[PDB]
């Protein structure tokens, strides 16, 4: 985009976890699709195992990430539980008109 | 790689052995 | 200023804010109970501890996911000197003694 100033499209292929309501099981319409999603792992937890498996991170780094997950999960649950308890001249002169009337004949050389 | 399967049995049979921070990660595995 | 250190925030929402270090352990992180409260998604609940031992300031990464970069250098424990730049996630902090 910065090199050619042209639109770029990124198609992110993922999956919808739940229907469009609390009591919506779209397995009525797409049973095969939702049978796969039933046995899927979260795109955050799966990536966590991949970094351990590839030797990118250790079990100490797995604890640094798991403590950060709870530290950010508790962060919003407690902040919300605490914040819940605390609840004109519209005309011009003729000389201006004569400037606009002359601009139509102020043609370039 | 290793504790993806190993600490899952150390927590399901005895949850006191596995660190209390891995309980909110090993439950969502199986 | 006597026997104390200042942590002026260069980059962050609380830009210019100062944290005074004079205790044996001055905690820092996203936990409300932390002395140096740094709020951000990058910053972990317990990010680092500013330990002062016999007039010797030193910051230690207590197990944070994004770590702590002293002078843009990832460290686990580093003795601090006047001029260091301890980074905790997006928070850039300057060191004064």
């Amino acid at each position: 985009r910065q090199a050619f100033k042209k639109d770029v499209v990124i198609d992110m292929l993922c999956y919808r976890r739940r229907g469009h309501n609390e009591g919506d099981d779209p397995s009525m319409t797409q049973p095969y699709m939702y049978d796969v999603i039933d046995t899927k792992r979260g795109s955050r937890k799966a990536y966590t195992e991949a970094l351990i498996g590839r030797g990118d991170i250790s079990m100490k780094e797995a604890e640094d990430a798991l403590r950060d997950y709870q530290g950010q999960l508790e962060r919003v649950f407690n902040e919300v539980r605490e914040l819940e308890k605390h609840e004109l001249a519209t005309a011009v002169d003729k000389a201006m008109l004569q400037r606009i009337g002359d601009a139509h004949l102020a043609l370039p050389e | 790689e290793w504790l993806v399967e190993e600490m899952y049995r150390k927590f399901r049979d005895d949850p006191s052995s596995v660190d209390p921070s891995w309980h909110e990660f090993l439950v969502d595995y199986s | 200023p006597s026997g104390s250190a200042l942590l002026v925030v260069k980059r962050g929402p609380n830009a210019g804010s100062r944290f005074l270090l004079d205790q044996p352990t001055t905690s820092a992180g996203r936990h409300p109970d932390s002395d140096i409260f740094l709020d951000d998604v990058t910053v972990s609940r317990r990010h680092a501890e500013f330990r002062l031992e016999g007039g010797e300031f030193q910051v230690v990464d207590v197990g944070s996911l994004n770590g702590t970069y002293v002078n843009r250098e990832p460290v686990d424990s580093a003795v601090l000197a006047n001029g260091d730049e301890v980074q905790i996630g997006k928070f850039r902090l300057v060191f004064l003694t």
